[PDB]
């Protein structure tokens, strides 16, 4: 398949021994340390490493194959780790820790954005109508997991998505507040006559490679459905912003959301419908091994999630995180407000290979990988 | 004239309104039983008998029903017997300019929507609407005119088990105000229960809404309005209700007809 | 198997969970 | 042991009590449907199955019924199957030590009489008793132990108009977001308001029951636990009020 | 011991009889409700609970039912739970030694046939059998022991519309003899109607049979026998009835069992 | 013309009477179902349809109901739709010139009082009135015109259990006189039961009143009068009843109207 | 004009036909509920309301009823309110030129007889008539115009137990064709059951008749015709039915009227 | 021993299974009526009566209910009266290892899920399960073991309107196979309707699924299995069913219990 895809990730950053640390200074020093180690900085890949909104931001080079996209996203994780290591190496330098996540559990949220190239001729009303239900429902596949419910997390519980509590409107332009399910930002950096750039801000940051792979591939294929003019009007939701919250806060995946036509569907059912229509589109065109592989992975994940969520605990981010959290809850007779559960949720995304809980699950073979570490490391220093 | 038909589970209200916009007023009104299995031809007989000479002077019809089969038959009847009159038939979850902020908008009864539309049209502020019918429906409308949901309680009635235990030697007992909350005989006990207890039920629901729901506290300006057949019996006993509007649902039907015109 | 996984994870969890969690504060981004 | 039977219109409570006077306690209790046309032999099967080996240990029986035909069958059953045990059967408007200051004492249900007797025995002052049954009965007892009457309202139920019934449970909020939630809010919060309004109206309007007076407000009945958290005017919940009233009547007639 | 089961529309009578021929006598008896939809397993529970230790002492079973589905279930119950006991199950239009001189012998209820068989066996002459149950059944048996037919009237009850109109606040009217045929209040009037009027109904049917039908006039020797649960209430008020036989149906079942044994 | 309305539990009789005093007579009559929940507007439709052009010729209305809700709705109907016509509505325990010598006069149904008033007005001596309605009512009026009370029995009908057990394949048994008291098939048996048994019931009640109540013995001058829809079916089978008066209740309504005018 | 009345268990069809013989066509038609206890006066009001000014243009009446009491009232109503018009009333097992080759012709419903007479008149050969009513009736007529009998099955409906278990919060499922036989939600499941299942029921009955009954095999010339209110919904799903005749029963009533005139 | 309880709308099956995995077999089984309002103490009496001395031999319990209230009472009963026995109670939408490929898994009854689980466990390929109960439920399982949905139809019954019109003298038609698809009397016609028509309904649904649903054509290897109380009556009349599994639901409960153990 051939649709240009980009990703841009803002990493959380901290210095545990410096409560009064200024995040702008820490982010700037991380970026500068990485640039000095190598030699608004352009890496050798083509990615962009810079500071934005008091976070270090890594922007991957544009890719057409979602597998390349996931590889370069993981390369960004490695770049953050290397930057922290270079900062720590300076004698008398405060320790820096980075996290590939989206929230701090206190009310702040920083985002990992996706960018897709679409045709300028495609009406954006079609995009809104056809993409809103899919975007609302895809968190059951791509959700990263979060402990604490509500923007300030004052309600105990586990939910599927970090970003869900910070989505307020169905359509919007601003990314730092009143965030929307669809984002109307329009700067193509190309011929605006024929190409537009859709900007997605509802996704969590993902560690598991299957999660990222499906997040990018299925979104690309659904956009292909939109451009072809396939009809999706039957799938419009009654109250999409409410639907994001309802779906996020039910890890059992049995909660339903009302459609405009009065049907009530789970997120898995919506995903199955979109998968069916995408498969019909792909089968009607010339062979595309990558599209077929994405469809196969998507179908397998949907089947496994329907059978039992924990069957994806070595495949997807939020089931793996939930397996850890439930294990500790059982062992220590904890409640969802327990600080150690919050610590587990936070340290899952720590980009240190030896301390990040996801990285430990990968090391011990408790998490599937779609790509080899050799590919990721080669991507750290080469373009796609 | 506009012919308005509001079919509830147990009774149907038929009304004739003349005038447009703020000048529209109910000139005629009737109340009949709702028959769930009524056919279009039978209902045509009833409607024609009710409205008489005004049949030839109709300029439009508006109808809602909480009973789907009757709405289907009403559509058939209006198409067959009044083919030259425009008609607006309301369905559950209708879009009337009042956003429905509930789980599934298609499951909201048209009666609740129409009442809230009329209440907000009249008061243009946060409102609590109490409809006394076969059920007591307490609906909540925000100061922005958004329907927030509500509560549905049994209608004002005497205890069913007590009535069934009375025996036919003494059918239910009259629904009327007793002399005291403490009844000295079975009839007065049951009347006290019904009247004072359902006044308490309504006041409790309203007070709980004002205390618990944001924007509806005693400090905020909230219009509490009641409507429905049994509202006059309870109104003297209520402390939380400030307005009675006998024709709230008919004016709501009029508003929906004009909006869709 | 789950016992081994939880042991291995618990050995790497950072000390003073409450304080470390309270310390993590971020500036809102996009 | 005392076998106490309390037949209401829809459900019957059966209990075994041990001890006497202040020492009496409910040691066993069961709840079954009331079948207005049950025969004495069928009821004997049910009661014997419920009480098991305690049948031979019974030292007395006491029973009340709001259904006259069931009371007739209970009398026959007790005479036939437990002929050696004394039994005391209550009738409406019975003299049990509580005066009935109403128009026709004979039409006062035995359940109301027994509940008010038990309440005044326990508290020995002015009291308001709220029984949550198939009906909600709110009865008033003066400081001298006199029954002044009360009010009878529908039991806690979801609206029939709003066919299988909706589950009766507390909703998350008073404002329901779905039909089930709306009906649950209407039932739990509405009937809590009904009870609070009746009790407050009695306190306001009936001499001797104002907020300045010392009145015991006690609830009992199957659905009382559900509504008690939402009530504001009720101070005590007594699960076994009716059974203890039956014990009191039995000991008085012994 | 013979277990006898007589299922009627509303109530079922269960009996234990010991002895044979003129020595057979009802040693135990119970009355329960008929549940038309009872399953074999549920009925087994009820029957075993009733008969207790005598379950193991049974030497045979005889059953009839006016409710065919219950007969099916009783057959199943006996085959499964008492496999070693012989059973005789009656069917409508059964040949039990009493010829059925009617249009359609297969439409004659087993209760009528069994009662007539027992009555004729006791009296050996022309008889009129009045069974007070959910219906009042008057059956005519000739001096040669042939079933001639009869009449079926509503059972003894208070006026249904009067009871229903009494309402739930007054409680139901009990079936008992009042002070006078002229009631001074509603309960007395309804009780007078029930008791005295159904005494008149039975007396009228019996008198009309004797007046019209050959062989049954006041000159002839006729045994007028009554049976049924509500017979004792009306018997003091009757003039045409000479005998009350509580166990007529059970003795008839015993006769049929012995004939088929 | 006088419009007379007599609402009973199951059926309502409507009549138009012309003339005054002894010249008054029933010129038109209809029989409809009583619907306990009927509203004023629906009942107006029905009454207007029945009476046609005579609506404009009405000079008065007289009504009674054994159903209190229907009486409320009739009052509303007459005030709204015939506001220029005087109306007289009866209540239980009404003072119409006949003293009510019973325990609670307020519990005596208006139909019984009006029938007794009409019967005494016609005969002017001791009387027994038998009304064949949804119930059979036997009311007793002394030779001075006092209402002494009476009896209330189930209305004429085939047994409920037999009909219910008959099943949906055989169709319902019509109420008709069979060829004989001894039925030879189920339909004939049930018909004999209904017709002859209820004739016996009425005869028994009347005979018991005559034998037991002072002033009504066979040697006293007593008028035994029957009225009601099913009276003609049973009249040939009766021996104690001397008079059939189809319009007794309507004439009693007319008498109460003229007394109150 | 001929007034044709066809009373079924749940609904009544009323029609006006003009012309004679092959020229007779249905000019007006109405459908109402059947009320088994309707009185003659009420039915007169309804019929007159329906037909309006055509009351004076009636040249005859023809009626049938599966409800005997309604037929009695129809006879009385026609005699009183249309006394100058000839009427032909059809009773069960009527001789109309179609022989009834069944055990007891008197038990054959008039609706079946009339439908089969009309079908054989139209097609003049072996025929299978499927009437979709409250029940589904499949009648068989031999090539010589003889009524051989048939089958009676439940009418088209959603499952009663599923509907009653759905509960009052969810509203009733409508009878319509779903998108697929494999439903993905409760509504689709129940609709698939109803529509596709009853299509299978009818096709199975018709195919079984053709496979079993001599003279009706696929190698014979047989007309399969469907009539009834719910026939249009199922006709697309049926494979064994060749013709749909909306006015089959009315035309059969016309044929009987012309034969008896 | 495992105690398995399967509560449907009308009836409840209780079973005792001994053995484990492929050795598990139903050693005892009972069928009783479902009482929606039964209390825990009453149900305890019934269950104890059924299982007798095996009460103390129980090692587990597994229950499902289509009536939520009964499931609540079953939970209370098991906790109180068998506190030492592990229990597994099943809710609609349960995860049993069978994917629920429908819109709203929570509205899929536990009976359908359990039947599909047991059927796929037995056959391990694409299957169609027909459960004959108060409804006929046809459920479709893919060769991968996925639940696809299905259809819900009225259960096997005689026409309700015809049965209700039969009248008491003639309730029940004794659902049984008649002599021919063309009935010669009303009982035969209704039996033909029920038996052959519902055979056609089932065959039509199964054939439509095989014709329309991918992976279920006549060329695919599909297991068609029937279970339920009335299945044996219809089995000889069906062409599309290849297997009858009496204890399918009990085996499914056993499988769920073992999975949760």
């Amino acid at each position: 398949m051939q649709r240009i895809i980009g990703t841009e990730v803002e990493y959380g950053i901290s210095s545990p021994s410096d409560p009064t640390a200024n995040p702008i200074l820490t982010s700037t020093q991380a970026v500068l340390a990485y640039a000095a180690a190598a030699g608004n900085m352009i890496l050798t890949n083509g990615a962009r490493l810079y500071v934005d909104h008091a976070h270090p931001e890594y922007s991957a080079p544009e890719c057409t194959d979602p597998m390349d996209a996931v590889i370069w996203d993981k390369a960004g994780e490695r770049v953050m780790e290397a930057a922290a290591r270079h900062v720590a190496s300076v004698p008398g330098a405060a320790k820096l820790q980075l996290y590939k996540n989206n929230v701090d559990g206190k009310g702040a949220s920083y985002g990992s954005h996706e960018n897709y190239l679409m045709s300028r001729q495609t009406p954006f009303s079609a995009v809104i109508a056809g993409l809103t239900p899919f975007m609302v429902s895809r968190q059951v596949v791509t959700g990263s997991g979060r402990v604490g419910i509500g923007p300030s997390g004052d309600e105990p519980g586990f939910q599927l998505s970090q970003r869900a509590d910070y989505i307020e409107v169905e359509v919007g332009l601003e990314t730092t507040l009143k965030r929307g399910i669809i984002n109307t930002r329009d700067e193509p950096h190309a011929d605006a006559d024929k190409y537009r750039r859709l900007h997605v801000i509802i996704g969590d940051a993902n560690l598991a490679e299957t999660s990222t792979y499906l997040k990018l591939g299925t979104t690309s294929l659904v956009l292909d459905l939109i451009e072809e003019g396939v009809d999706l009007s039957d799938l419009a939701l009654a109250r999409p912003v409410h639907a994001v919250h309802v779906i996020s806060r039910d890890p059992s995946l049995r909660a339903t959301v009302a459609l405009a036509d009065g049907r009530e569907l789970t997120a898995l059912a919506l995903q199955r419908i979109y998968l069916d229509r995408v498969a019909k589109l792909v089968d009607s065109r010339d062979p595309d091994p990558r599209a077929s592989h994405v469809i196969e992975t998507w179908a397998n994940v949907l089947d496994l999630l329907e059978r039992d969520p924990m069957e994806c605990a070595e495949i997807l981010d939020w089931p793996a995180k939930l397996r850890l959290l439930e294990g500790f809850r059982q062992r220590e007779n904890l409640t969802w407000q327990a600080p150690r559960l919050h610590l587990v949720d936070l340290q899952y995304s720590d980009v240190r290979l030896d301390k990040g809980l996801y990285n430990r699950l990968v090391a011990r073979g408790s998490m599937k990988r779609l790509v080899t570490e050799q590919q990721v490391l080669d991507a750290v220093e080469n373009p796609p | 004239m506009l012919l308005a038909i509001d079919v509830r589970n147990t009774h149907t209200v038929v009304g004739l309104l003349s005038g447009m916009k703020e000048h529209a007023k109910v000139v005629q009104q009737w109340r009949i039983r709702t028959e769930s299995e009524v056919t279009a031809d039978e209902l045509a007989l009833t409607i024609d008998g009710l409205i008489g000479e005004d049949s030839e002077r109709l300029t439009g019809t508006a109808a809602l029903s909480t009973v789907p089969s009757v709405l289907h038959e009403v559509r058939i009847m209006l198409d067959q017997y009044w083919p030259s009159v425009p008609h607006v038939l309301i369905e559950p979850g209708v879009r009337t300019g009042i956003p429905l902020l509930v789980d599934n908008p298609k499951e909201v009864g048209a009666d609740r929507i129409v009442n809230c539309l009329a209440a907000y049209d009249r008061f243009r502020k946060a409102a609590i609407v109490v409809d006394f019918g076969s059920s007591i429906c307490v609906d909540v409308v925000s100061a922005k005119g958004e329907f927030l949901g509500g509560a549905i309680a049994p209608g004002v009635q005497v205890s069913s088990d007590a009535a069934a235990a009375r025996s036919a030697a003494l059918r239910r007992v009259e629904l009327a105000r007793p002399r005291s909350v403490v009844g000295k005989n079975t009839v007065e006990c049951m009347q006290a229960g019904a009247v004072f207890g359902f006044a308490g039920l309504v006041d409790g629901l309203v007070g709980r809404i004002r205390e618990d729901v944001s924007g509806f506290s005693v400090d905020h300006d909230v219009a509490i309005v009641a409507t429905g057949h049994t509202a006059p019996l309870l109104l003297p006993e209520l402390h939380t209700v400030d307005h009675y509007d006998q024709h709230l649902t008919l004016q709501g039907l009029r508003l929906v007809f004009e909006r869709n015109l | 198997e789950t016992d081994d996984l939880l042991d291995e994870i618990d050995d790497v969890l950072e000390e003073n969970a409450e304080d470390f969690v309270r310390a993590y504060v971020q500036k809102g981004g996009q």
